[PDB]
């Protein structure tokens, strides 16, 4: 996850990842967390 | 890896066979055991020969529980200990063994340095006056007390120790000076100035201090001759003042009051010391504004 | 005064003892030795329950074929007559839960009682170091005399 | 005692195949703080706060190591010999670098004693409580946050055990010399 | 004050669960705690006599890894879930340990405590016995509220 | 699969590493300061500064170097960075909490190879000393993986043997190589057991070793000329199993013995000659006397 | 807990000069085996003594 | 229910600041307890430098003080009779306020 | 000087005897008393192993030929009924054991009062010792005089 | 005076406390006990 | 009869009273291991071994005992004569 930056992301840092596609064409939420100056490595599991 | 690893378990077991080789020796070559004959206990007799051509006849000189020549000594102890300990820092840095305490390994294991008392503080003390002696340069250990009794700076170090032999044996012969009112031919003789350095801890150096005239214009002169290279702007803080003269922080609060590092002031004990600072000059000016209240208190 | 002051620290050290007692009642041991009492005893409904499912399972027949039947008839009474076998042990650990609860009750009361015989004696050590310090006054009076 | 407390957190490390170890800190959950239950308040237990954040774990680990350190001083005191009084003030001193210096609290303080409807006004509670959530996602009226006084204890306990050993007394401050 | 008559009306008590929330570990207790399991209930009564070396520790400890291995090894049969619809309500499972005439437990999830991709550890309960004489067979089994 | 971090040893080492994460991009250059001790004279405190100094125009595009620092007061205050052998201040008024900057008004890194002075002047003061250039940029052929097994060290190294760089960071760099051919052949086996020493390790730019870590694959070898372990029971009682050559006794006949030693009473049972039974001989063989 | 020595002490507490060699090491050890003062030499820390 | 828990939330992000910026736990090295340094600058901007700021148990500037108790007693039970009531706090006590 | 010197000695004597129990507690006697009721409550695995197998084995039928069956249908519950039994029987040797680890606790804690008593006693009578050595001094004096 | 008053005052604390326990002997917990001991011996017809 | 003599142990022995450095030199211990592996298959600061305390308690016991019998006195060493 790269850092927060206020140009590119706005003024709050809260993020999500959502899964799509998977088992129907809805959205489903993997993480969600808060953006910081420094990059976030999330390491998960993507169901087939 | 594995190379080292399998040469170091084979290192561990020669280890074992050298502390139970030499047990074996040591156990069968013991005279409480020779004067028991119905135990059959059987002297080697051919390897105790190669044991005490090797160790100078190491296996015949026992010793009784107690002695400092033993292994099992306090004396044997502190020799694994400082075997071990000397390096768990390194030999260039501050925390090194032999460089805090240079007198631990010149320091004789004797008979007479393990069982003769002797009082901790002596010992801290003359590890202190030999670490002064050697820094100063200086003769023996009258110099360094001739050089604390005129030494201006530090926060307790204006100690005249032949001073204090003199204030203490008078404090031990007249209790409570009961010859002060006996005697007032003799107690007129004395200035009532140097009557309080017999109650009071009174340095003849210290004496010298209190009575300096405190001017502007010497005040820089004076200050340098009463502190050294100490910063004043580093000096007038709070928390070094606490540690500089030993204090507490109720015990700082009555010279200074109330203080504190968010750039506020407050009235203790009914007065105020504020280091204001002077703009467009950069100099540091310090009030006191001391406040007795009139027409009720509360 | 060396005589009565040794005396003092002496009871003194018994009121600290019997009232840390006396503070200090049932421990983290002594809890658990009558938690366990108290669970050796909730088992009679559960044993109960395995009784009766067990002696209508053998009301069954287990013998088929040419030969029918099979099934103990006595297994309502082997049942019941196990339940109130086993509820003598019950109301037995129930009488040891309570015996020993009430043996740390009067164990209590009478550190109760031992703690107030050293602070009465500290109050009266007390009373006889005031008397001997008149007694004292009296003997410097005699020595002024 | 000390070789199961040694089992959650060793201040010397850990020597796992003749090499010290890169953690103090033997449980991994307590090494990452991974929060176990997200619910903390909904009753009063002193457990459910602390798995909502492990380092009450790490404390009540410390206070653990502590409370063995000075009991155990303490045991080393009442033999009363010449080696053990010096035994005893190595578990006294073992335990006061472990928590290091004792805290200085700064004395001079935003608090201007003021009236009770002026620190009890909800227009004081209500720009306190808005400003949390303006955070999460003029009051000077508050109360200051306190230390914890079960762990200054430690701190005064230790500078009495030590001082009882320097000045030639007992465990309850009674003299060891004969008057 | 609908907490007025504990933790409100007194001083003593009010300084008591709001310091809960800062320091919880003056509170802490290592050998009781609110929904502890019956094995660490077992474990200290193992160790709660006086005489306590390092050969009883070790025995009482692979006796609690024991009964560890039981409940780590179980094997989830079937599930029903307390609802109409799975994103609401809460889902009750069913094990069966390694044991042949094998022993039965089950516990609990909460599906109002999934948040963000992921159950919360408050959802899951803990495995709990029944003591009850099944025997299904090929695992037609069902729980059912 | 090897990984590298950039962190370290928590004391005064993991507090410079984090402003080089924090304030920086891996191909950035540095000066690390690795002698920090308090001013005897100018401190109240035994806190201090950790300072580390970026340079102006690197991986992270910056126009002019800044000396990062990381404080352990709350206190708000001014950190000033005096440099006795320059003549020059870095001075930034108001610090923030923790990791905060102060820009170097003119660009000379070398007047910051020396001897700097921190302090605050309100309790903390630093002598900062020994400064180490470093760059931390990490090109992947010098990220090699040692492997000896046996006869001849074989070395991979990432440039050829990773299909995909990851991305440059302090934190995480995870180097997945590809199948890596060891020749096995002339393993020494001793007591029928080798192993394959596989050592990590990496170099950065500027010549440093990035640490190491060693493995150890064991390797063990079936042999087939040997017999199977064979347990027999003889006719005259003896049990015993046949390790290739020799015959190790299991049970024992003692307890067949003891009963005619035990009708007359503890006297006879605990003599010698109860001491003196003796048991059976291990299958076919003999006994003979060695002079 | 830089000179291994106690001056603090007062001057009716007694010891001998091994005895209070052995206190200064066994003072010094425990310092640097729990990372009080830094730099200690990991590969004497990890020895069977 | 929803501010219920925002409420909940509100008194564990205050927590979280206040733990981790103890002195008592800064010293003791060992702990590896990491201070905020990014939310504790917001916290301590918005209120006055609060989170540095501890006192000593025994004061009334605390949190625990009984000056505390006695502020949360005040808000509370001032609105419990109506304020042209006889039954009125401050009007049977005025020395309170 | 006679009648408070066979008081010392006396004294003396109650002070080596209860500070010899308190220094020498558990002995090689009630160690092993505490550690027999630690092996009698560490069956409940054992027993309930062999319930369990011994149930299972009873499923299965035994009487085959021209008429099959003969299981016994209320094996599981018989099994469970007896471990449930069985573990009434630990919970009150575990109780029995911490019981009598306390009970041993407590008399230690008597006999430190005890010994606390003969040495206050000791100081007290070396206190009177020394009053009646000042007794003796003032009827020399008077035998001066 | 004041010596033989906490003396008296010592003693009427003993007389008070034993006079206590022996105007009220079995309490309700050693009550149950008796009657728990009671009701496990009245169930020999049953079994029989 | 069955302990024997007590043991006359040398008074002088080769103990130097050596530095705690000299004592604790690792090129003295390793002369010392390299010895006994050349045994199993100049160094004069060592340890010299000790007897058995808990043995030579026997023998003061002993001696302690025969001498409150032979003085008339109890096995604490009360005399049991009329003063």
């Amino acid at each position: 996850i790269p850092p927060y930056n206020l140009s590119t992301h706005g003024d709050e840092r809260w993020f999500k990842l959502y899964i799509k596609h998977v088992v129907d064409n809805n959205s489903h939420i993997i993480y969600s967390g808060q953006l910081t100056d420094t990059n976030i490595n999330i390491t998960l599991f993507i169901p087939l | 890896w594995s190379e080292t690893h399998d040469l170091y378990h084979d290192a561990q077991q020669a280890q074992k066979d050298n502390r139970l080789y030499e047990a074996r020796i040591l156990k069968r070559a013991n005279p409480q055991l020779q004067n028991a004959v119905h135990l059959a206990i059987l002297a080697p007799n051919a390897e105790l020969i190669g044991y005490n051509n090797q160790f100078s006849g190491r296996a015949s000189q026992y010793v009784a529980p107690g002695t400092v020549s033993s292994m099992f000594s306090p004396a044997a102890y502190l020799t694994e200990l400082y075997r071990e300990a000397r390096n768990l820092h390194a030999s260039d840095s501050v925390y090194y063994l032999d460089t805090r305490r240079p007198d631990l390994k010149s320091m004789a294991l004797s008979q007479q340095n393990m069982d003769i008392e002797l009082s901790t503080l002596s010992l801290s003390n003359e590890l202190l006056l030999e670490s002064i002696k050697t820094e100063s340069k200086l003769e023996n250990y009258t110099k360094v007390m001739e050089m604390l009794s005129t030494f201006r700076p530090s926060g307790a170090t204006p100690y005249h120790d032949a001073y204090e032999n003199v204030r203490e044996v008078i404090q031990l012969q007249d209790p409570g000076l009961e010859q002060l009112n006996a005697s007032p031919a003799i107690a007129g003789l004395m200035h009532q100035a140097s009557l309080l350095g017999i109650n009071a801890s009174i340095s003849p150096e210290l004496f010298n201090i209190l009575t300096e005239e405190i001017t502007e214009g010497n005040a820089e002169e004076l200050y340098k001759k009463n502190f050294g290279n100490i910063e004043p702007a580093s000096l007038a803080m709070p928390e070094y003042l606490k540690r500089y003269y030993n204090l507490s922080d109720e015990e700082l609060s009555q010279f200074i009051g109330k203080a504190s590092n968010f750039g506020q002031q407050e009235y203790s004990n009914n007065q105020l010391i504020t280091p204001v600072v002077n703009s467009s000059d950069g100099t540091v000016k310090v009030y006191r504004i001391t406040r007795e209240y009139t027409t009720n208190a509360y | 005064k060396t005589v009565l002051e040794k005396s003092k620290a002496g009871a003194q050290s018994r009121f600290d003892s019997y009232g840390k007692l006396y503070d200090e009642n049932i421990n983290a041991g002594e809890n658990q030795a009558m938690t366990l009492r108290a669970s050796a005893a909730g088992l009679t409904t559960a044993v109960q329950a395995s009784r009766l499912a067990g002696a209508a399972a053998d009301l069954v027949p287990n013998i088929f074929g040419f030969a029918g039947g099979g099934s103990r008839w006595g297994a309502i009474a082997e049942a019941t007559g196990y339940v109130m076998e086993f509820s003598a042990n019950v109301m037995n650990t129930e009488a040891d839960k309570i015996s020993q609860s009430e043996t740390y009750r009067r164990r209590r009361q009478e550190w109760e009682i031992q703690r107030n015989n050293a602070e009465a004696e500290l109050k009266q050590i007390d009373a006889q170091l005031k008397s001997l310090a008149v007694r004292r006054e009296a003997a410097v009076l005699q020595k002024t005399s | 005692a000390n070789r199961w407390l040694k089992y959650v957190w060793s201040p010397s490390g850990y020597i796992v195949h003749g090499q010290i170890q890169n953690y103090q800190w033997n449980v991994r959950p307590l090494l990452e703080d991974t929060s176990w239950n997200s619910d903390p308040l909904d009753s009063v237990d002193p457990d459910a706060v602390a798995q909502h954040d492990p380092m009450h774990y790490k404390v009540s680990t410390f206070m653990r190591t502590l409370d063995l350190l000075i009991a155990r001083g303490d045991h080393a005191y009442r033999q009363l010999e010449r080696d053990t009084l010096n035994e005893a003030k190595m578990w006294y001193m073992q335990a006061l670098h472990l928590l290091g210096d004792k805290p200085y609290l700064p004395l001079s303080t935003t608090w201007s004693d003021p009236r009770l409807d002026r620190a009890a006004d909800i227009t004081t509670q209500n720009a306190h409580d808005s400003a949390i959530v303006a955070l999460r996602q003029t009051l000077t009226d508050l109360f200051l946050p306190q230390i914890n006084e079960v762990m200054m204890n430690y701190w005064q306990t230790l500078a009495q055990r030590v001082y009882n050993l320097r000045h030639n007394l007992s465990i309850d401050g009674q003299p060891l010399y004969l008057p | 004050f609908i907490d007025w008559d504990k933790y409100n009306k007194r001083y003593s008590t009010w300084a008591g669960v709001s310091q809960l929330v800062y320091y919880p570990e003056n509170y802490i207790d290592p050998t009781m705690r609110i929904g502890q399991t019956k094995m660490m209930d077992a474990l200290l009564q193992s160790v709660s006599q006086s005489q306590l070396n390092a050969d009883t520790v070790e025995d009482a400890f692979m006796s609690y890894l024991t009964s560890f291995e039981q409940v780590a090894n179980l094997k989830v049969i079937s599930a029903y879930h307390d609802n109409i619809n799975n994103d609401q309500g809460l889902t009750y499972f069913i094990g069966l340990s390694e044991t042949d005439a094998g022993e039965y437990y089950w516990r609990s999830v909460d599906h109002s405590k999934f948040n963000d991709g992921k159950f919360a550890a408050n959802a899951w309960s803990e495995w709990h016995k029944i003591d009850c004489p099944i025997n299904p067979y090929k695992s037609t089994i069902r729980p059912v509220i | 699969k090897l990984r590298i971090i950039h962190n370290g040893y928590e004391g005064q080492k993991r507090n410079q590493c984090n402003l080089m994460n924090k304030y920086g991009k891996l191909g950035d250059k540095f000066i690390v300061y690795t002698s920090l001790g308090v001013n005897p004279n100018n401190s109240s405190n035994k806190l201090m500064f950790y300072p580390v100094y970026q340079y102006s125009g690197n991986t992270s595009g910056l126009n002019q170097g800044r000396l990062l620092f990381h404080r352990d007061t709350t206190y708000p205050s001014k950190v000033e960075a005096w440099i006795p052998g320059a003549k020059r201040s870095l001075t930034n008024q108001n610090a923030a909490i923790g990791d905060d900057y102060a820009t170097d008004s003119l660009n000379k890194p070398d007047d910051l190879k020396q001897y700097i002075f921190m302090t605050d002047s309100k309790g903390t003061a630093t002598d900062v000393s020994g400064p180490v250039e470093i760059n931390t940029a990490i090109s992947p052929a010098k990220v090699q993986i040692i492997v000896k097994a046996g006869g001849k060290e074989q070395t991979f190294t990432a440039d050829k043997d990773v299909s995909i760089q990851p991305s440059p960071s302090f934190d995480e760099m995870n180097y997945q190589f590809n199948a890596l051919e060891i020749d096995g052949s002339g393993l020494n086996f001793i007591n029928n057991s080798a192993s394959i020493d596989v050592t990590f390790t990496a170099f950065a730019e500027d010549g440093r070793k990035l640490g190491y870590e060693s493995f150890s694959i064991p390797v063990t070898l079936k042999v087939s000329t040997d017999n199977a372990l064979t347990l027999h029971h003889n006719e005259n009682g003896a049990q015993y199993m046949q390790w290739q050559s020799y015959r190790t006794r299991l049970n024992t006949l003692f307890a067949r013995q003891l009963v005619a030693r035990a009708t007359t009473g503890i006297d006879t049972i605990l003599s010698m000659e109860t001491q003196n039974i003796q048991e059976p001989q291990l299958g076919k063989g003999f006994y003979a006397t060695f002079v | 807990q830089y000179l291994l020595i106690d001056n603090q002490v007062s001057a009716a507490i007694k010891t001998t000069r091994i005895a209070e060699a052995i206190a200064s090491i066994q003072l010094y050890v425990n310092r640097a085996l729990e990372n009080v003062e830094e730099n200690a030499n990991s590969g004497v820390i990890s020895r069977q003594f």
